[PDB]
C-alpha cells in the first residue's frame, strides 16, 4: 500500500506540475488574434 | 382611437375580478379564530 | 366548536375544587409554554425523556399528583421525579434553579398558573394528540 | 451615459465606470458605506429585540454573537452582563456610514469623473502594472493592521471570550500566542477531510491570535514588497492586465473565502462559541447520545456492555482507529470536540469510569440543551425536523450563516467565470462577437 | 411588427381621464371585495365553514360525504347538528 | 353570406386574435382559470377530504387547492343541475363540483387552444408543428386528470388543483405505484431534463458564437428581424462541440426538429405509463429479487430499501389521505424502524 | 524550445478532440473514475453504507440489474474521513467500507470541474465568447451538491447520492422526509426551470421548424434544405414571430434572435442554479416550508390541509428509512 501511495502521489504531482507550468507558458498569447 | 374594443373586454374580464379578489383576501388577513 | 368556559374549567387542587380560566389566560399560558417549555415538551411529550409525557392521566398517577393547578405550579417551583423520591431542579427548569435556567427568572406567580392551565386545557382539546407523538401528527 | 456612447446597456450600466476613476471611486466608497450601515443598523435592531435571559441563538442573532465573541458585554458562561458595548458598536458603525455615504455620493455625481488629470497619485490606469501593485500594497498594509487590531484586543484590551476557559467559558486575556510556524502553518497543510479539517479545526485562542500575528506581519511585508517593486516577467506573461480581469481575480478569492467561512461556522465552536451561535450539527447529535446515555444509566443500564440492534454498541462503540465513541448514527461525528464532553475523554477516547461516576449536572443540562437546539429548522423558522409540528420558533444562526454565504460563494464563483472569460476575450479582441471576414475556424484545417 | 390599431397601453395609463375614472373604480372593487368577506357573505355563498363551524362542541369525527345521490341532504344534516 | 361575414370578424387582425377557435377556447379557458381562482379563495374541501383549502380558511398560496370530489361520488360529472347538486350552487361547491368544472372546461380549453394553433398557422402560412408539439401537454393532462381517475374508483384519486395537492399526488404515486421504478416515467424524465439541457446548450452556444455586427458591448442591438444572414457561426459552433464533446450538430433544421422531438416524446411516454397506473398496472417489483430476498435475509439492494419506504408511506398516510376508507391503525401495527 | 512543442500540441486546435491544460487533469481523472465505476458496478462486493455491519449489494454479479444496480456510498463509520486504497489494510476491507465510491466521485468532480474550464479554453483558442462554461456550471453545481456539499453538511459521504438508478430514488425519498424539498421554493424554481426548459425547447424547436423556407420536395427530407455553413438563415423569423405573436399577443413574442436565444439559456440555467443551491442550503438543514397544524379552528382543533397530508407521507419515509441505524428518538445525522 505504501508503494501504491507513493506511486499515486508522484503521478498526481507530475500532472499538476504540467497544469501549472502549462498555463504559466504564455497562455493569454495562445489565441487566434 | 377606439375606446371599447375586444382588447378592452379581455382586460376587464381579468382586471375587475382581480382587484375584487385582492380586496377580499386583504380582509381575510384580519380574520381571527 | 368553540373555546367554551367548561373547556377552560380545570381542576385547582386535589380535592375537587376547580377554576375556569379566561380565553386570554389560555392564550398567555400557550405563549409562555412555547417560551420556556416547548423546547423539550412539544405537543405534550418529552424529547429528552419520552417515557414521561404531559398527559392528564400520567400527571394524575405522579407523586405528588400533578393533574391540577396546585400540583403543576409546585412542580415549576420544586420539580421532582415521577415518584417524588428526589428533587431534580438541578436538571429541570424551575424557580428554584432560575440561575441556571434564565428563562424561568421573569416568570411571575400569575405566569405559572397560565402555563399550568394550558397543560391541562390542551388535552381536553386535542385529545390523545396531546402527548401522543408523531403517530397523531 | 448611454448605450450609444458606452456600448453597454442599462443593465450593464455599471460597466461604464471602468475608465472613469472618479465616478468609480465614488461607487466603491458609497457601497462601502452601505456595508457599514447594515452593520450598525442590524446591530441596533438585534439589541432592540434582545432578551438577556434568552440564549443568543434563540433570538436570531448574528452580529451580537460576533461582538460577544470579542469579549464585549459578556461574563462567565457567556452570560450578558452589559448591553452597552453592543450599543456602541452599532452607533459608531452607523455614524461612519453617513461619512462614507457623503463622500461616496460626492465623488460619484459631483466629484471629477476622472482622477488622472486632477491628481497623479490617485489617478490610475489598469494597464499600469506598477501603479496597481502599489495600490495593492497599500490595501495590503491596511489589512495587516486590521489583523493586529484583533491581536491588540486579545492581548492588551480585555481579551477574547474563551469557551475552553477553565471552570467554564469566560473572557480571557491571551498572554502566550502560538508563534511556532509548525503549528500556525501546520493548519494550512492539514487535510480538509474528516478528523483533520484544515484551518477550521483551530480549537484554541492561542493559535487564533498567533495566526493573526503572522498574517499581520506577512500582509505588511507583502504590502511593502508590492509598493517598492514591479511585476516580474513571468507574471506579466501569465496574467490578463485589465480592470475587469482584476475584478474576476477578487471574485474568485471571495468565492473561495465564502466557502471557507461556511465550513468554519458549521464545524468550529471556538471562534463561533456554541454559547452564542448554538451547538454545531455534530455537537447536537453527540449531545443526544450523551443525554440518553445519562438517562438510561440512571435507570441501571450498563452502557458499556449494552448491545444495539445491529450488534454495535447502543451507547458506546469504537471508531475505525479504535477510539471509544458514542453509538448510533453519531458515529460519523466522533471527531467532535466540546468543552462539555472533553472532561469525559481519556487517552483511548470516552472513559467508561468517568462516564459511570464523574458526570456532572451541568453537563447533563448542556447536553439536553444542545440536543433540543440542533441546527435543524424550516424556512419559515420552525424548530426541529421537517415532520415536526408548529410550536418552536427556531432556526440556528449557524444554519442561517452557512446557507447564506454558500449561496454568495457559489454566485461569486459564477461571477469569477463570467468576468474572467470576458476579460480574456476583451483583451484578445472578440468579446463582441466573431469577425465575419476573418473567422478563425475558416482558416483552420478540418478535423477529418 | 407594426401596430394592430388599438390605443397603446402606455398613453392610456398615463392619461388623466383614465386615472380620473380609475381612482374610483379600482378602490371600489377593492372595498367591494373587502365587504364580501367582512360581512361574512363569502361563507354563506360557497358554504365554507366558519372557524367555529367545523365541529360541534364534542366531536372530531369528520362530516364526510358517504352517499352519492343523497349527498345534498347528508351535508344539510351535518349543518343541522351544529 | 352570414357565415363569410362572421368569418371576417372572427379573423380580424387584433391585439388578441379570436378566430373560430376562440368561441370554444376563450370561455372554457376563462372558466377553468376563474374556477380555480374562485375555489382556492373561498371554497373549502372539508366535506370531501376533511381539509382546508382556501385563503378564507387560512391557507397560503402553497397549500390552497381546488380538491377532488368525494369518493362516494364515483366518476360522476357532478353537473350543477345534476342529480347530486340539484341546482344548488352552494352544495355543488361543497361536493367538489368545481373540480369537474375546472377539469372539463379546462379540457375543452386545451382543445380550443390547439385548434387556435392550427387556425393561426393556416392564416399566417407556416407549418403546424407548434400545434403538433402541444399534443404532448394534452396527452399528459388527459392521462393524468381524466384517464387515471377513470381507471380508479373515482375522481377522488385524481390530482387536486393545488401546489401542495400536487405534491401529495407525487408522493402517493411513489408509495402506492412506485412510479419512479416505471420505465415510462424514466423516459419522461430523460425527455424533460434532456429538453432543458437542449434549451440551455442551444441558447448558450448561439449566444457565444455570435458574429460581430455592431460596435457595442451589448450584442442584442446588433440584430434585425428582416436580416437574411445568420447571426451566429454554425461552423465555429460545430468545431467547438466536435472537439469538446466528440459530436456536434451540422444541420440547423435537424437541430430544431430534435429540440421538438425530445421533450414531446418524453411527455408522451410518461403519459402511457400513467394509463397503466390507472389499472394498477405498475412496475412495482422485480420478481427475481423478491424470491432471493425472501429466501436470503442477508440480501439487500437500494430497490428493497425503497419498497420499505413505500410500505411506510402507505400505512402512515392512508387513514388521512383516504378518510372514506375509515382506516384505523393501532400504533402496534404501524411499520417502524428502531427508535424512530 | 522542446517544452514549447509539448505546449503547442496540448493547446492545438487541430486535434480531433481538444486536450488543453484543463484536459491534462481531466483525461486521467475521468478515465480513473470511469474505469473504477464500470468495474465496481459489475463485480464489487456488498458495501456497509450505514456503517452498521449491514452490507448493501450494488453490483450485477451480486444479484442486481441495470435498474437496481449501484456503486454504494462509503461507510457511515468513515464519515467525512478521506479513505483512499492505501488507508485500508486490504482491498477486501476497502471494498467492504465503500472505497470505490470516494475514488470515483473525487476523480469525477475534479474531472468535471476541468471539463468546464476546458470549455472556456477551446472558446478562447477559437476566438469565441466564453460563457458556455457558465451554462455548464448549472449541472456541475448540482453534481457538487449531491456528491460533496450535502455529505459535508450532514457529516458523512454515506448520505451522498449513490451511483445508481434505484439508489438515486432512495436519495430523493429520504431527502423529502427530512427536508421537505417539495415545499422548498428553490426546488420549485428548479421544477419551473426544467419544465420551462423543456417547454421552451419544444417551443423554439416547433416555431423554427414551422417557419422553414421550402428548399426541398415532398420526396425528400426538409433537413436537406440546409447546407452546413451557408450564409442564409434556414427559416423566417418574421413569419415565426408573426405566428407566435398572434398565438398570444405580439409583445409577448421575441423578434430578436439573440435576445430569444439568451432567454433560452438564462431560464433553465438560473432555475437549475437555484435547485443546486437548494440541496446545498438544505445540506445545512435549512429545510422547506413547514405548515403542519398551521390552520386551527375556534376551539383549538387542528384543521388539516394538503401540507398535513404531505407530512403523513414524510412520516412514513422517516420511520422506515434505515430501520436499524437509529438508537435515539431524534434524527439529526
Ligand atoms: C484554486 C483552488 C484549487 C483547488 C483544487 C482542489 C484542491 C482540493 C479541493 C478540496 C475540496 C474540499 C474537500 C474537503 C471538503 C470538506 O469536507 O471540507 C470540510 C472542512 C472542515 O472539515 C471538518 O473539520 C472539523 C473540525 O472541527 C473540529 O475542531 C473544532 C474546533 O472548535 C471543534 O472542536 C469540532 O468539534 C471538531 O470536530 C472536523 O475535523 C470534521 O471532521 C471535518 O469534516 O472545511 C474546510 O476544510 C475549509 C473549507 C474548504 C472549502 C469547502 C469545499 C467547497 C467546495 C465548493 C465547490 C463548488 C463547486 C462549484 C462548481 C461550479
Ligand atoms: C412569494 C414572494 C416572492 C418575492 C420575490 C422577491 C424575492 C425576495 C423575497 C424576499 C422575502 C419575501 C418575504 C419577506 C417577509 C419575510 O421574509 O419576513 C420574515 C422575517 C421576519 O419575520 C419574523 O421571522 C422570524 C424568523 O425567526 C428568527 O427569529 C426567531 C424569533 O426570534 C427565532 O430566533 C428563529 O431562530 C430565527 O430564525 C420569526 O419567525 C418571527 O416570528 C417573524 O415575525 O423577515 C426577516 O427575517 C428578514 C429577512 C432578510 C433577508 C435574510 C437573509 C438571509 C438569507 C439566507 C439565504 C439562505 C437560502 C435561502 C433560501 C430561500
Ligand atoms: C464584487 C462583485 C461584482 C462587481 C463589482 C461586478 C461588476 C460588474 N459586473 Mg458582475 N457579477 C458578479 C459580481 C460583480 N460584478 C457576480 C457574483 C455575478 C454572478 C451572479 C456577476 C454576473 C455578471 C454578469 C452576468 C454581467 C456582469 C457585468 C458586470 C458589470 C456591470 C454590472 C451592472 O451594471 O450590474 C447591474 C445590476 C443589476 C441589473 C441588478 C441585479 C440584481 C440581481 C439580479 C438580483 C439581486 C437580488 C437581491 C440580492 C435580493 C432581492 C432584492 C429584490 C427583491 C428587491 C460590472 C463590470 C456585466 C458585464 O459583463 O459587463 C461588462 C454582465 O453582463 N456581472
Ligand atoms: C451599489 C449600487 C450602485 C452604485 C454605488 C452605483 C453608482 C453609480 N452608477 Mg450604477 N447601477 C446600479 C447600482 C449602483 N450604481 C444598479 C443596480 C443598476 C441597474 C439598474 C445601475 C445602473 C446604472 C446605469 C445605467 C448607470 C449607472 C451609473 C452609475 C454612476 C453614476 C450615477 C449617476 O450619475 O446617477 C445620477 C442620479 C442622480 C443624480 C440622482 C441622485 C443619486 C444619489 C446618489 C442619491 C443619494 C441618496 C442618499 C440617501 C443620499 C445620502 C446623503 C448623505 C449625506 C447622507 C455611479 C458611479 C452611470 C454611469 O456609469 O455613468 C458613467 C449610468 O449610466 N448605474
Ligand atoms: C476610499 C477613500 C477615498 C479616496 C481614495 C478619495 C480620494 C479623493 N477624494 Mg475623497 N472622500 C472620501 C473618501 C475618499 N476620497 C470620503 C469617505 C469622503 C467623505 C468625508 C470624501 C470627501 C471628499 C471631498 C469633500 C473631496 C474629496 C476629494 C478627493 C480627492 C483628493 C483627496 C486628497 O487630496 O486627500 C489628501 C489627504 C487628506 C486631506 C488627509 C486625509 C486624512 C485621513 C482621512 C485620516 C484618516 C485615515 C484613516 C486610515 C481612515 C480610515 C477609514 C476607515 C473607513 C477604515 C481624491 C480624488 C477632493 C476632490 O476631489 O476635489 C476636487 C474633495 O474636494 N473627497
Ligand atoms: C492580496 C494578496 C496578494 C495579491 C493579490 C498579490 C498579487 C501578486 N503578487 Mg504578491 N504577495 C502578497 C500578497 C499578494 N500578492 C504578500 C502578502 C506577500 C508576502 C509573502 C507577497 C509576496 C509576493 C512575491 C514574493 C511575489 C509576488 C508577486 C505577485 C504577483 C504574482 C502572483 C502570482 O503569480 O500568484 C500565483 C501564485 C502561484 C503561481 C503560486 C503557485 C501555485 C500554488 C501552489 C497555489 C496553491 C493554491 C491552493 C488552493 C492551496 C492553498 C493553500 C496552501 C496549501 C498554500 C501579483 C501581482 C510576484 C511578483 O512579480 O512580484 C513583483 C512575486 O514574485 N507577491
Ligand atoms: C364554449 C362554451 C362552453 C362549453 C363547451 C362548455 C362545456 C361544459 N360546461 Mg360550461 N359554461 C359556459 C360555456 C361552455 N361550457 C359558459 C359561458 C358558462 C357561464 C354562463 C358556463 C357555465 C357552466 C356551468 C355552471 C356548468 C357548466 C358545465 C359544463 C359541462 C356540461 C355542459 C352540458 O352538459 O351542456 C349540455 C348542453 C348542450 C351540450 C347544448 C346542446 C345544444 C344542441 C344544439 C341541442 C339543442 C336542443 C334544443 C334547443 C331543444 C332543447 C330542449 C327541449 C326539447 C326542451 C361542459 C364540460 C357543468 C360542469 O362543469 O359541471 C361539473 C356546469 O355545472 N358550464
Ligand atoms: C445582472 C444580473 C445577473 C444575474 C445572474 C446572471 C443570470 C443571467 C446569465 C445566465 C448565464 C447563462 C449562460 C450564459 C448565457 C450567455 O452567454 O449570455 C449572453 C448575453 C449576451 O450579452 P453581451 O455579451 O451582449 O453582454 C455581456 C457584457 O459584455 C455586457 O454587455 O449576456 C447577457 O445577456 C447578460 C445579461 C445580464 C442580465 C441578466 C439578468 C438575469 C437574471 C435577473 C434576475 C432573475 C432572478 C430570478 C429569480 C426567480
Ligand atoms: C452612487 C449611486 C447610488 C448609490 C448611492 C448610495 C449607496 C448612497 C449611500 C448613502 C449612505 C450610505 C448614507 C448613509 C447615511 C447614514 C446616516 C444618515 C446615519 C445617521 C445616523 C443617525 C441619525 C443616528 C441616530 C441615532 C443616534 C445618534 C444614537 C442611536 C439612535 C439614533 C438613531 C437616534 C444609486 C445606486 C442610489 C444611484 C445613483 C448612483
Ligand atoms: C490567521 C489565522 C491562522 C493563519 C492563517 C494563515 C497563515 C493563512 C495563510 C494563508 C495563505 C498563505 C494562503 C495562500 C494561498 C495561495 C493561493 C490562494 C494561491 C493561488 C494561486 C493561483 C490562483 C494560481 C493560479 C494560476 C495557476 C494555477 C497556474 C498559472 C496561472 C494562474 C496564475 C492563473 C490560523 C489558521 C493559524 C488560525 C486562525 C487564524
Ligand atoms: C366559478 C363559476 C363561475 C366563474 C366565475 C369566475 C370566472 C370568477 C373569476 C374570478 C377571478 C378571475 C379572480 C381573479 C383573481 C386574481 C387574483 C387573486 C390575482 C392575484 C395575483 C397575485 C397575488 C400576484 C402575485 C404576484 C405575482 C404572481 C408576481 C410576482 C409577485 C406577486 C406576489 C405580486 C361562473 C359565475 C361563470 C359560473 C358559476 C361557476
Ligand atoms: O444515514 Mn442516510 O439518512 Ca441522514 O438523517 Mn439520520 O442519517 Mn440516516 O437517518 Mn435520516
Ligand atoms: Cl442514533
Ligand atoms: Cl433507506
Ligand atoms: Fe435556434
Amino acid at each position: 500500500m505504501e508503494t501504491l501511495k507513493i506511486t499515486v502521489y508522484i503521478v498526481v504531482t507530475f500532472f499538476v506540475l504540467l497544469f501549472v507550468f502549462g498555463f504559466l507558458s504564455g497562455d493569454p498569447a495562445r489565441n487566434p488574434k | 382611437y377606439p375606446i371599447f374594443t375586444v382588447r378592452w373586454v379581455a382586460v376587464h374580464t381579468l382586471a375587475v375580478p382581480t382587484i375584487f379578489f385582492l380586496g377580499a383576501i386583504a380582509a381575510m388577513q384580519f380574520i381571527q379564530r | 366548536a368553540e373555546l367554551t368556559p367548561e373547556v377552560l374549567t380545570v381542576p385547582l387542587n386535589s380535592e375537587g375544587k376547580t377554576i375556569t380560566l379566561t380565553e386570554k389566560q389560555y392564550l398567555e399560558g400557550k405563549r409562555l409554554f412555547q417560551y420556556a417549555c416547548a423546547s423539550c415538551h412539544v405537543g405534550g411529550i418529552t424529547k429528552t425523556n419520552p417515557s414521561l409525557d404531559l398527559r392528564t392521566e400520567t400527571l394524575a398517577l405522579a407523586t405528588p399528583p400533578r393533574d391540577n393547578i396546585e400540583g403543576l405550579v409546585d412542580y415549576m417551583k420544586n420539580p421532582t421525579t415521577y415518584d417524588g423520591e428526589q428533587e431534580i431542579a438541578e436538571v429541570h427548569p424551575s424557580l428554584r434553579s432560575a440561575d441556571i435556567f434564565p428563562k424561568m427568572r421573569n416568570l411571575t406567580e400569575k405566569d405559572l398558573v397560565a402555563i399550568a392551565g394550558h397543560i391541562l386545557v390542551e388535552p381536553k382539546i386535542l385529545g390523545d394528540k396531546w402527548g401522543g407523538g408523531k403517530v397523531y401528527y | 451615459r448611454d448605450q450609444e456612447s458606452s456600448g453597454f446597456a442599462w443593465w450593464a450600466g455599471n460597466a461604464r465606470l471602468i475608465n472613469l476613476s472618479g465616478k468609480l471611486l465614488g461607487a466603491h466608497v458609497a457601497h462601502a458605506g452601505l456595508i457599514v450601515f447594515w452593520a450598525g443598523a442590524m446591530t441596533l435592531f438585534e439589541l432592540a429585540h434582545f432578551i438577556p435571559e434568552k440564549p443568543m441563538y434563540e433570538q436570531g442573532l448574528i452580529l451580537i454573537p460576533h461582538i460577544a465573541t470579542l469579549g464585549w458585554g459578556v461574563g462567565p458562561g457567556g452570560e450578558v452582563v452589559d448591553t452597552f458595548p453592543f450599543f456602541v458598536v452599532g452607533v459608531v458603525h452607523l455614524i461612519s456610514s453617513a461619512v462614507l455615504g457623503f463622500g461616496g455620493v460626492y465623488h460619484a455625481i459631483r466629484g471629477p469623473e476622472t482622477l488622472e488629470e486632477y491628481s497623479s497619485f490617485f489617478g490610475y490606469d489598469w494597464k499600469d502594472k506598477n501603479k496597481m501593485t502599489t495600490i495593492l500594497g497599500f490595501h495590503l498594509i491596511v489589512l495587516g493592521i486590521g489583523a493586529l487590531l484583533l491581536v491588540a484586543k486579545a492581548m492588551f484590551f480585555g481579551g477574547l471570550y474563551d469557551t475552553w476557559a477553565p471552570g467554564g467559558g469566560d473572557v480571557r486575556v491571551i498572554t502566550n500566542p502560538t508563534l511556532d510556524p509548525r503549528v500556525i502553518f501546520g493548519y494550512l497543510l492539514k487535510s480538509p477531510f474528516g478528523g483533520e479539517g484544515w484551518i477550521v479545526s483551530v480549537n484554541n485562542l492561542e493559535d487564533v491570535v498567533g495566526g493573526h500575528i503572522w498574517i499581520g506581519l506577512i500582509c505588511i511585508a507583502g504590502g511593502i514588497w508590492h509598493i517598492l517593486t514591479t511585476p516580474f516577467g513571468w507574471a506579466r506573461r501569465a496574467f490578463i492586465w485589465s480592470g475587469e480581469a482584476y475584478l474576476s481575480y477578487s471574485l474568485g478569492a471571495l468565492s473561495m473565502m465564502g466557502f471557507i467561512a461556511t465550513c468554519f461556522v458549521w464545524f468550529n465552536n471556538t471562534v463561533y462559541p456554541s454559547e452564542f451561535y448554538g451547538p454545531t450539527g455534530p455537537e447536537a447529535s453527540q449531545a443526544q447520545a450523551m443525554t440518553f446515555l445519562i438517562r438510561d444509566q440512571k435507570l441501571g443500564a450498563n452502557v458499556g456492555s449494552a448491545q444495539g440492534p445491529t450488534g454495535l454498541g447502543k451507547y458506546l462503540m469504537r471508531s475505525p482507529t479504535g477510539e471509544i465513541i458514542f453509538g448510533g448514527e453519531t458515529m460519523r461525528f466522533w471527531d467532535f470536540r466540546g468543552p462539555w464532553l472533553e472532561p469525559l475523554r481519556g487517552p483511548n477516547g470516552l472513559d467508561l469510569n468517568k462516564i459511570k461516576n464523574d458526570i456532572q449536572p451541568w453537563q447533563e443540562r448542556r447536553a439536553a440543551e444542545y440536543m433540543t437546539h440542533a441546527p435543524l429548522g424550516s424556512l419559515n423558522s420552525v424548530g426541529g425536523v421537517a415532520t415536526e409540528i408548529n410550536s418552536v420558533n427556531f432556526v440556528s444562526p449557524r444554519s442561517w450563516l452557512a446557507t447564506s454565504h454558500f449561496v454568495l460563494a457559489f454566485f461569486f464563483l459564477v461571477g469569477h467565470l463570467w468576468h474572467a472569460g470576458r476579460a480574456r476575450a476583451a483583451a484578445a479582441g472578440f468579446e463582441k462577437g466573431i469577425d465575419r471576414e476573418s473567422e478563425p475556424v475558416l482558416s483552420m484545417p478540418s478535423l477529418d | 411588427a407594426g401596430t394592430t390599431g388599438e390605443r397603446p397601453f402606455s398613453d392610456i395609463i398615463t392619461s388623466v381621464r383614465y386615472w380620473v375614472i380609475h381612482s374610483i373604480t379600482i378602490p371600489a372593487l377593492f372595498i367591494a371585495g373587502w365587504l364580501f368577506v367582512s360581512t361574512g357573505l363569502a361563507y354563506d355563498v360557497f358554504g365554507t365553514p366558519r372557524p367555529d363551524s367545523y365541529y360541534a362542541q364534542e366531536q372530531r369525527s369528520i362530516p364526510l360525504v358517504t352517499d352519492r345521490f343523497e349527498a345534498k341532504q347528508q351535508v344539510e344534516t351535518f349543518l343541522e347538528q351544529l | 353570406g352570414w357565415f363569410d361575414i362572421l368569418d371576417d370578424w372572427l379573423k380580424r387582425d387584433r391585439f388578441v386574435f379570436v378566430g373560430w377557435s376562440g368561441i370554444l377556447l376563450f370561455p372554457c379557458a376563462y372558466l377553468a382559470l376563474g374556477g380555480w381562482l374562485t375555489g382556492t379563495t373561498f371554497v373549502t374541501s372539508w366535506y370531501t377530504h376533511g381539509l382546508a383549502s382556501s385563503y378564507l380558511e387560512g391557507c397560503n398560496f402553497l397549500t390552497v387547492a381546488v380538491s377532488t370530489p368525494a369518493n362516494s361520488m364515483g366518476h360522476s360529472l357532478l353537473l350543477l343541475w345534476g342529480p347530486e347538486a340539484q341546482g344548488d350552487f352552494t352544495r355543488w361547491c361543497q361536493l367538489g363540483g368545481l373540480w369537474t368544472f375546472i377539469a372539463l372546461h379546462g379540457a375543452f380549453g386545451l382543445i380550443g387552444f390547439m385548434l387556435r394553433q392550427f387556425e393561426i398557422a393556416r392564416l399566417v402560412g407556416v407549418r403546424p408543428y407548434n400545434a403538433i408539439a402541444f399534443s404532448a401537454p394534452i396527452a399528459v393532462f388527459v392521462s393524468v386528470f381524466l384517464i387515471y381517475p377513470l381507471g380508479q374508483s373515482s375522481w377522488f384519486f385524481a390530482p387536486s388543483f393545488g401546489v401542495a395537492a400536487i405534491f401529495r399526488f407525487l408522493l402517493f404515486f411513489q408509495g402506492f405505484h412506485n412510479w419512479t421504478l416505471n420505465p415510462f416515467h424514466m423516459m419522461g424524465v430523460a425527455g424533460v431534463l434532456g429538453g432543458a439541457l437542449l434549451c440551455a446548450i442551444h441558447g448558450a452556444t448561439v449566444e457565444n458564437t455570435l458574429f460581430q455586427d455592431g460596435e457595442g458591448a451589448s450584442t442584442f442591438r446588433a440584430f434585425n428581424p428582416t436580416q437574411a444572414e445568420e447571426t451566429y457561426s454554425m461552423v465555429t459552433a460545430n468545431r467547438f462541440w466536435s472537439q469538446i464533446f466528440g459530436i456536434a450538430f451540422s444541420n440547423k433544421r435537424w437541430l430544431h426538429f430534435f429540440m421538438l422531438f425530445v421533450p414531446v416524446t418524453g411527455l408522451w411516454m410518461s403519459a402511457i405509463g400513467v394509463v397503466g397506473l390507472a389499472l394498477n398496472l405498475r412496475s412495482y417489483d422485480f420478481i427475481s429479487q423478491e424470491i432471493r430476498a425472501a429466501e436470503d435475509p442477508e440480501f439487500e439492494t437500494f430497490y428493497t430499501k425503497n419498497l420499505l419506504l413505500n410500505e411506510g408511506i402507505r400505512a402512515w398516510m392512508a387513514p388521512q389521505d383516504q378518510p372514506h376508507e375509515n382506516f384505523v391503525f393501532p400504533e402496534e401495527v404501524l411499520p417502524r424502524g428502531n427508535a424512530l | 524550445n522542446l517544452w514549447e512543442r509539448f505546449c503547442n500540441w496540448v493547446t492545438s486546435t487541430d486535434n480531433r478532440l481538444y486536450v488543453g491544460w484543463f484536459g491534462v487533469i481531466m483525461i486521467p481523472t475521468l478515465l480513473a473514475a470511469t474505469i473504477c465505476f464500470v468495474i465496481a458496478f459489475i463485480a464489487a462486493p456488498p458495501v456497509d453504507i450505514d456503517g452498521i455491519r449491514e452490507p448493501v449489494s450494488g453490483s450485477l454479479l451480486y444479484g442486481n440489474n441495470i435498474i437496481t444496480g449501484a456503486v454504494v456510498p462509503s461507510s457511515n463509520a468513515i464519515g467525512l474521513h478521506f479513505y483512499p486504497i492505501w488507508e485500508a489494510a486490504s482491498l477486501d476491507e476497502w471494498l467492504y467500507n465503500g472505497g470505490p465510491y470516494q475514488l470515483i466521485i473525487f476523480h469525477f468532480l475534479l474531472g468535471a470541474s476541468c471539463y468546464m474550464g476546458r470549455q472556456w479554453e477551446l472558446s478562447y483558442r477559437l476566438g469565441m465568447r466564453p460563457w458556455i462554461c457558465v451554462a455548464y456550471s448549472a449541472p456541475l453545481a448540482s453534481a457538487f451538491a449531491v456528491f460533496l456539499i450535502y455529505p459535508i453538511g450532514q457529516g458523512s459521504f454515506s448520505d451522498g447520492m449513490p451511483l445508481g438508478i434505484s439508489g438515486t430514488f432512495n436519495f430523493m425519498i429520504v431527502f423529502q422526509a427530512e427536508h421537505n424539498i417539495l415545499m422548498h421554493p428553490f426546488h420549485q424554481l428548479g421544477v419551473a426551470g426544467v419544465f420551462g426548459g423543456a417547454l421552451f425547447c419544444a417551443m423554439h424547436g416547433s416555431l423554427v421548424t414551422s417557419s422553414l423556407i421550402r428548399e426541398t420536395t415532398e420526396t425528400e427530407s426538409a433537413n436537406y434544405g440546409y447546407k452546413f455553413g451557408q450564409e442564409e438563415e434556414t427559416y423566417n423569423i418574421v413569419a415565426a414571430h408573426g405566428y407566435f405573436g398572434r398565438l398570444i399577443f405580439q409583445y409577448a413574442s421575441f423578434n430578436n434572435s439573440r435576445s430569444l436565444h439568451f432567454f433560452l439559456a438564462a431560464w433553465p440555467v438560473v432555475g437549475v442554479w437555484f435547485t443546486a443551491l437548494g440541496i446545498s442550503t438544505m445540506a445545512f438543514n435549512l429545510n422547506g416550508f413547514n405548515f403542519n397544524h398551521s390552520v386551527i379552528d375556534a376551539k383549538g382543533n387542528v384543521i388539516n390541509t394538503w401540507a398535513d397530508i404531505i407530512n403523513r407521507a414524510n412520516l412514513g419515509m422517516e420511520v422506515m428509512h434505515e430501520r436499524n441505524a437509529h438508537n435515539f428518538p431524534l434524527d439529526l445525522a
